[PDB]
């Protein structure tokens, strides 16, 4: 082939010709993404039942919904929580490589049938089937500086005005508004009812009568009287359209003339559908959009879109609105694309001024300089039959390839550039001697590098496709690369190369290279004469060896392992938790705190707070919230006291002295939904129906042994929540049926008064918004108001609650958790420091058998994906390392030097190791894809050192010393031109401290500190190995 | 309220007896109460922790503390079957014929969920058995709606 | 033929009729299944000791094992043989028609006193200024 | 049922357009309200696109507005399925 | 009764009844059995 | 139709760089796929 395209210089043009198209195709027209889908399919069934207790919602609709979940394909696990907010959250996680849509449809379709078995209420809100994604493109915060508006006020426009248009802008996949549209809002006052003798129920009565669309007919309709002139449709009765029209909702007439209206005994205005999240930016009133990027579009054009889009809906914004930008991750992605890229352009201009240096012809400069970017160009073309997008992972899958892609090129000129200079031989000639010395190894270590490489894109779960982004990507490149060695670099050498007369060497010339060619000509001579000296002495070398070999596997266990570094993204997150029972009012007054904080000693990083009170990841209710963080650009918050780990530090201690609150702040992970390392996820079931009460004593009783193992164990704690005070009521039926009240009265009134209950629906201003009955703040806040409201019995006295209820205070959950359709407790932890996952996972496991009759267990999220994935690592490490052996069998047509190349894989770790730990860094991703990077070219070099030497043992039947030796000169100067480029062109990444510092460090690092031990040992191991491995096998 | 004093209510609760010791010697407020007017004697008397009910007893804790609602230590006991902690309340002075706001006492609640060991004891110290409610109801008319025939026995 | 794609094309049609049927055929549970009309395997339960009966066994299959292997991939459609327990009201006339009432009433009665409510909070959202109580309002529960 | 064109358009045709975002290979989507109340959202995808897996984004998408339709358009019923603007044919029926 | 859903592995389907069985079987009352009175993959692997 | 338009010359063009290339991979020079690709206005006139 190499022959073939020598011969043929203008068919090897063509094919780098059509790759540079189809791969500039590509460049243009892949996506552009942060991170591509990572987490397997999850659907989840969302439900609201408005003023529900977390027991009613799940006995009413959890429970109902679960014995439903039959019939659909490829599920793994379901889990649920039924909180005291009125919410219901079913997820169900499948199978990796499940169809999505089809897991949806399925999971969306046994729901549509379970609907008539769920309360009026339920069926009336909805229950809402989505697919999960926890990866937001950016939030537009929109708030309102004039204080004239309210968020609820904001949140109606951002939905009749902005939404709409971001949901239709191009690359838009999902908008999430961050409130809701306003909502006729009837707030009830008991005294004005039982004063005309009126109850909610006649309120609700009223509303649905007199709020409707009403169907009529036609004039002149099918069949008509033949003859008719005209046909016209009758408009009758259609929905209220403002609070005006709702006032003058008609209740009773009363004897004197006197008329009531609903404006007489209840307050009308436009409020927002739920008031539990209280959401405010820099102290002011605040809303906003969540938007997702759609499935294969571009990041940083939707990103562009979205803002042309607000940029040209400024106009029409009311007094004061503004638009805010709390998060966008499109900076930090186009920082990412930027930096990969440039460390591609300086890699390339790295091998121009290393190449000239040594072979000192700007010609020979040209044929890596045109062959590479070919290879990185085609590369893209294969990622986009892949179906892979431009993300971190593949941009950084292909900075880490460059060393082996460099080498290809440097390798082939390098061998026809010295074969022109010892032969004399003209360069077409040169090349084709050139060319087959090196055409089988090449070709071997397409195959070597394949089994290294192929076998990482067959792990599962999570962690299992960061792997695979890395795998065909190095892969594909590594492919075109051997592919462009043997058709275009021969045909380009043979063609621009010019010739060199026998044994000139460069000594013959003058001034700084005349000293380079007679100082580097001195070096070999020196170095083979130090590698004449080690083969004499090769038993020492043996047991310096298995030094390295123990010192790699102490570094290598000492290492702790993450998945992925932390970035300082310009946000990070305070989460605020007050004491059980503790109100809006409390938590709003530490978020404020919160809140000064950031803008008074942090004034010089921060630039916003988003304060949201009400939210927690761990549970919705009135005593939690979270404050999201925006800092100021990176080149404003200079040196690593202004970084987001610093601040991070400083923010935790300040509030570690907040009274009556748990407030700390932390970063955001690069992946939302992979956790932590050394974390598992613990399921507490009840197998055996105990209860709630016997389970929490189960967990309490592991909880408690848990913690005498701190050595194995760390922070061992419940997900969930505990038990708090709630006020039970009992209707007593006798004295209801004695007094002639109706049950069903006393249950409406109740809980349309103090929990809400959705009405129906009406137009405002050619928007279908709900209309909501509740009572008025003041007559629903304690015990003492609950007999301030009256029914009427069926012969018209007004009954007041105090007369047929009596109240106690009892314990009962605000969140209950089920798992696989059965109760549970989710319990998370971690391994204790030095410990592995798999060690802390059997301590609980041999706890649990401990726990009382009828509690059982389970592993879910990362700990399900652990114990699968672990499976796995023996086979495709055994897999690898075998089918590399027989690949290097069948290139040197022999069982036992294979062992020579194979023994190199240390000498490239130890760097690794060293470097990482000198500069603090853990076992992540990209430290263990550059040690895979790291040993293959070191294997590169060898499997060529080992070739060299055993061709010239069999064709010119030299000794095995003498061969070695001729071989390691021939091959010091290509091996320490690729290392001189490659550790140069990483060194920007190792020092590199701004945006996106955290991945580029996990690169750059284990690879020059790899990369510095691979080279200086193996010119010193890999005739080592040789000698001592052809001598043990004759 | 004071800082321990949460601390003995969260403790009180959980039955952490060592905890609970420490926060008595360092002198948490017994009398210490949360929103709804529960002393660490009604968390200790509902979740059943005997050893800790003793402890706070011996430590100047109201025995008939009552809640925003009127419930007692021996509401709560009595209500939930906790036989031992019933006796060593109604010994440290609780009074066994307490009314709540509805006029419910310890034996209409004893009664309702029918623990028959508990209302003897009640009984034995002397409790009402013609207490009516809010709703006239005695524990005899609970017995009778419950359709428990031994606890309709045990109150002639 | 795709099972899948046939199940939802099905499914989309009965939806259209679901409302047109009576009340009580929808509260039974309609099921669109894709299964295998043969059996692949029966999972007998018994009692060694004989302390379960027939009706005992039955009801613990269908309320721990049923829903489980049901939703398990690859199990097209699960046949209980037996039944699992409901709470039976077995009605007297004679009793009935002495205390004047009918099916009608006592239907009626298990409705108002055998019902889980959504009775609201104490202090919820939006609240007064100076509120310090937060609490669930617990009403009727289903009876057990 | 009853309700005119506009009434119909603000509770039906805009609620379930505004959900019909985000869907792949969509190239465009027409749709009209009339006076007998009847609601036609047609989303015409790319030459290539599977109209099986088209289908199934349509439904998954539309089932979110349900909920926030009408309970009487609900309770009437609503239908997704592949559809064609032409007739293949017209067979007529004749009493001689 | 179990019936086996369209296209689905009958041996593989079999196989993931019987490990979710294995997990209830700890928690069954006093007596409780699990018993097989008919079963289709069997014969699938011992035909093989 | 539109549609259609837009992207016939794109059509042209690649297809023109194909039939070159191609030329040039199977004659193994520059000057004749440039004579051969000289002669297509002169068929195209025909068509036009
Ligand atoms: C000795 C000399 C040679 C011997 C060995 C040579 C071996 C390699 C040379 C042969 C090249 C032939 C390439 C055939 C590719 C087969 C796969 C077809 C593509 C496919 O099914 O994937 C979909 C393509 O769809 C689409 O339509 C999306 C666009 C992607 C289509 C692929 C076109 C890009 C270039 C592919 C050719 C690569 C060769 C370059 C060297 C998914 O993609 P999607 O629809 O999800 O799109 C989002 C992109 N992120
Ligand atoms: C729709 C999107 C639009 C985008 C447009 C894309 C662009 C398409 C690119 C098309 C590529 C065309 C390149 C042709 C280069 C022609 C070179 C002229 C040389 C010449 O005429 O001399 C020949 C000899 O050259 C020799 O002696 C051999 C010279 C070899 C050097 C080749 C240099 C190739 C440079 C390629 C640049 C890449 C372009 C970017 C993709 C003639 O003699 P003969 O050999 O024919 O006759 C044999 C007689 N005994
Ligand atoms: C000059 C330099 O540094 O590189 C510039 C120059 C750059 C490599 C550009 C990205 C990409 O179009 C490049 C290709 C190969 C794209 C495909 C073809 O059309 C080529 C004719 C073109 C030439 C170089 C170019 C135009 C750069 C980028 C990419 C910026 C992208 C993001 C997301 C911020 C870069 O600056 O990083
Ligand atoms: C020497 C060989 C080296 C080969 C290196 C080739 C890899 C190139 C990486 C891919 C980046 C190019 O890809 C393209 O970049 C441009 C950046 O102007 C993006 O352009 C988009 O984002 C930018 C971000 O500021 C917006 O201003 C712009 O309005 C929008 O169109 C495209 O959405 C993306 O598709
Ligand atoms: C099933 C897939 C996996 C298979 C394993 C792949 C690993 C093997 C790597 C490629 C091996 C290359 O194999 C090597 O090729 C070249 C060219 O034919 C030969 O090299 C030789 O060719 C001829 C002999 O035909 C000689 O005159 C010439 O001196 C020399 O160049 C070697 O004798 C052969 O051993
Ligand atoms: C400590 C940080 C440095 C890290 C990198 C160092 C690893 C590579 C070290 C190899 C350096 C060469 O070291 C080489 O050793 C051999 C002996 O082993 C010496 O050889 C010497 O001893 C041998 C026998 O032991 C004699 O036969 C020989 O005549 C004598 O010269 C070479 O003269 C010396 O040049
Ligand atoms: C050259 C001879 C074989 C080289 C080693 C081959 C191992 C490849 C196995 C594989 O697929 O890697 C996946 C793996 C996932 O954890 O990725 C990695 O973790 C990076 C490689 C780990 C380094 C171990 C080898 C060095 C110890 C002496
Ligand atoms: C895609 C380019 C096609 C490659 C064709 C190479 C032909 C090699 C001929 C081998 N041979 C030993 C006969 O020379
Ligand atoms: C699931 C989609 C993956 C499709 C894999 C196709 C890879 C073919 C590219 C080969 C080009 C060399
Ligand atoms: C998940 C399986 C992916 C198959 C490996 C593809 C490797 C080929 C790269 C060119
Ligand atoms: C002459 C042998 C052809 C070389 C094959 C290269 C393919 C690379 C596969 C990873
Ligand atoms: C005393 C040790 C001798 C080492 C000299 C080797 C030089 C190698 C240059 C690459
Ligand atoms: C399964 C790995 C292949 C090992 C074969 C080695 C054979 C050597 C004996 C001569
Ligand atoms: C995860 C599915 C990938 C399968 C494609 C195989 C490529 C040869
Ligand atoms: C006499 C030993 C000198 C070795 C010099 C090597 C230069 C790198
Ligand atoms: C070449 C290696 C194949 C990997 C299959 C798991
Ligand atoms: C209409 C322009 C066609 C392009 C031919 C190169």
């Amino acid at each position: 082939m190499p022959n073939f395209f020598i011969d043929r210089p203008i068919f090897a043009w063509v094919i780098a010709i059509i790759i540079m198209l189809a791969g500039g195709l590509a460049i243009l027209k892949l996506p552009v993404a942060q991170y591509p889908t990572i987490a397997p399919p999850a659907v989840t069934i969302s439900a609201s039942y408005p003023g529900a207790d977390a027991k009613t919602v799940q006995d009413t609709v959890t429970q109902v919904i679960e014995q439903n979940m039959n019939g659909i394909d490829n599920l793994m696990y379901m889990s649920s929580n039924s909180d005291s907010t009125g919410t219901v959250q079913i997820t169900l996680t499948f199978e990796s490589g499940t169809d999505a849509d089809i897991a949806q449809v399925q999971v969306q379709n046994k729901l549509q049938l379970a609907m008539p078995l769920l309360p009026q209420e339920v069926q009336q809100q909805g229950v809402s089937v989505e697919k999960s994604s926890s990866s937001f493109l950016m939030v537009v915060g929109v708030i309102n500086t004039d204080g004239t508006m309210t968020q609820e006020d904001i949140s109606d426009y951002v939905a009749a005005n902005m939404k709409d248009a971001i949901s239709r802008t191009s690359g838009v996949g999902d908008v999430q508004l961050f409130g809701s549209q306003y909502a006729m809002r009837i707030w009830m006052n008991p005294n004005e009812l039982n004063k005309f003798q009126l109850t909610p129920v006649d309120v609700i009565t009223a509303i649905k009568a007199q709020n409707a669309q009403v169907a009529a007919g036609q004039l002149g309709g099918t069949p008509p009287v033949k003859g008719q002139q005209l046909n016209a449709s009758i408009i009758a009765q259609t929905r209220l359209t403002s609070t005006e029209e709702f006032g003058k909702i008609l209740l009773k007439v009363n004897q004197d003339g006197s008329r009531v209206l609903l404006r007489d005994v209840a307050k009308i205005e436009l409020g927002g559908e739920n008031y539990d999240i209280i959401a405010e930016f820099n102290g002011q009133p605040a809303s906003g959009l969540g938007i997702k990027l759609a499935t294969g579009a571009n990041a940083l054009d939707t990103a562009a879109a979205i803002r042309a889009e607000l940029a040209k809906m400024e106009p029409f914004f009311p007094s004061g609105l503004k638009i805010v930008y709390p998060y966008d991750t499109t900076p930090f992605v186009k920082i990412s694309i930027h930096e990969a890229v440039k460390t591609l352009v300086e890699a390339i201009i790295l091998v121009f001024l290393v190449m000239y240096l040594f072979l000192q012809n700007f010609r020979a400069t040209l044929i890596p300089t045109i062959a590479v970017p070919v290879v990185l160009l085609g590369t893209f073309a294969v990622l986009a039959a892949f179906g892979f997008s431009i993300n971190t992972l593949t941009m950084f899958g292909m900075v880490l390839a460059i060393g082996l892609l460099v080498d290809d090129a440097i390798v082939v000129v390098e061998n026809v550039e010295r074969v022109m200079a010892e032969e004399g031989l003209p360069p077409k000639e040169a090349t084709r001697k050139s060319m087959g010395q090196i055409q089988g190894a090449l070709v071997g270590i397409a195959m070597v590098l394949s089994a290294v490489f192929v076998p990482m894109a067959f792990f599962g779960g999570s962690t299992g496709a960061i792997y695979r982004q890395f795998s065909i990507t190095i892969v594909s490149a590594m492919a075109l690369s051997v592919l462009v060695a043997l058709i275009l670099t021969p045909a380009l050498c043979a063609t621009m190369l010019k010739p060199i007369a026998k044994g000139d060497h460069g000594e013959g010339k003058k001034g700084f290279f005349g000293w380079f060619n007679r100082m580097f000509e001195k070096s070999t001579h020196h170095y083979t004469d130090s590698v004449g000296g080690i083969l004499r002495s090769t038993g020492r070398y043996l047991v310096l060896y298995l030094i390295i070999v123990v010192g790699m596997a102490y570094l290598f266990v000492r290492l702790p392992s993450s998945f992925l570094p932390d970035e300082d993204q310009g946000v990070f997150m305070t989460m605020v938790q007050l004491p059980a029972g503790a109100t809006q009012e409390r938590t709003q007054k530490v978020l404020n705190e919160v809140t000064h904080y950031y803008l008074t000693k942090e004034k010089n990083n921060v630039e916003s707070v988003f304060a949201v009170n009400g939210f927690g990841f761990a549970g919705r209710g009135q005593n939690t919230g979270i404050a999201f963080v925006s800092l100021k650009d990176w080149a404003d918050r200079p040196g690593e006291e202004n970084k987001v780990e610093a601040i991070t530090m400083r923010a935790t201690r300040a509030f570690s002295q907040i009274k009556d609150a748990m407030v700390f702040a932390f970063n955001l992970p690069a992946i939302v939904e992979l956790g932590t390392a050394t974390g598992f996820d613990f399921e507490l079931i009840d197998q055996a129906g105990l209860g709630h009460e016997k389970l929490t004593q189960a967990r309490n009783q592991l909880l408690a042994e848990a913690a005498k193992h701190p050595d194995m164990l760390t922070s061992v704690r419940p997900n969930g929540l505990e038990d708090t005070p709630q006020f039970k009521i009992d209707i007593d039926q006798e004295k209801a049926q004695a007094l002639g009240v109706s049950i069903n009265d006393i249950n409406t009134t109740l809980g349309a008064a103090w929990g809400g209950s959705y009405v129906n629906d009406f137009i405002d201003r050619g928007r279908v918004k709900k209309v909501y009955v509740m009572s008025e703040a003041k007559y629903r806040m304690l015990p003492d108001d609950i007999g301030d409201w009256y029914v009427r019995a069926a012969d018209g006295q007004m009954v007041p609650f105090s007369a047929f209820s009596s109240s106690r205070w009892e314990y009962g959950s605000p969140r209950l958790e089920r798992y696989n359709g059965l109760p549970s407790m989710e319990i998370l932890g971690q391994a204790a420091p030095g410990k592995s996952t798999g060690e802390a996972m059997e301590l609980m496991e041999q706890l649990a058998s401990k726990l009382p009759t009828g509690v059982g267990y389970d592993w879910t999220g990362m700990s399900y994906q652990e114990r699968l994935s672990g499976n796995q690592a023996p086979s495709l490490y055994a897999i690898s390392l075998i089918v590399v052996f027989l690949c290097l069998a069948a290139l040197y047509e022999s069982w036992s030097i294979p062992f020579s190349v194979m023994l190199v894989v240390p000498l490239g770790v130890i760097g690794a190791l060293l470097a990482a730990t000198f500069r603090g860094l853990t076992n992540d991703v990209y430290f263990q894809v550059g040690l895979l990077t790291t040993i293959g070219l070191s294997a590169k070099n060898a499997i060529l050192i080992v070739e060299f030497a055993k061709d010239l043992m069999d064709k010119e039947g030299k000794g095995l010393i003498e061969a070695t030796l001729d071989a390691v000169r021939m091959r010091l100067r290509p091996i320490l031109m690729t290392s001189l480029a490659f550790i140069l062109g990483v060194m920007p990444l190792v020092i590199s401290t701004g945006a996106g510092s955290g991945a580029q460090n996990a690169v750059g690092t284990g690879v020059m500190g790899g990369m510095v031990t691979a080279t200086v040992l193996a010119i010193f191991f890999v005739p080592v190995f040789f000698v001592v491995v052809r001598r043990r096998f004759s | 309220g004071s800082d321990l004093g949460k601390k003995l209510l969260e403790a009180a609760r959980a039955g952490r007896d060592d905890e609970v010791r420490i926060l008595m010697a360092n002198g948490a407020d017994v009398n210490a109460a949360d929103v709804v007017g529960w002393t660490p004697l009604h968390l200790a008397a509902y979740w059943g922790h005997l050893e800790i009910v003793e402890v706070l007893l011996k430590n100047g804790a109201d025995v008939n503390a009552y809640d925003t609602l009127g419930s007692t230590p021996l509401h709560l006991a009595a209500h939930f079957g906790h036989l031992e902690i019933v006796e060593v309340l109604l010994k440290n002075g609780a009074d066994v014929n307490a009314k709540d706001d509805n006029g419910i006492t310890p034996l209409h609640l004893a009664a309702n969920r029918g623990h028959l060991e508990i209302v003897e004891v009640l009984l034995k110290y002397g409790a009402d058995v013609n207490a009516q409610d809010k709703f006239g109801k005695t524990a005899f008319d609970i017995s009778i709606n419950n359709g428990n025939e031994d606890l309709a026995e045990i109150l002639q």
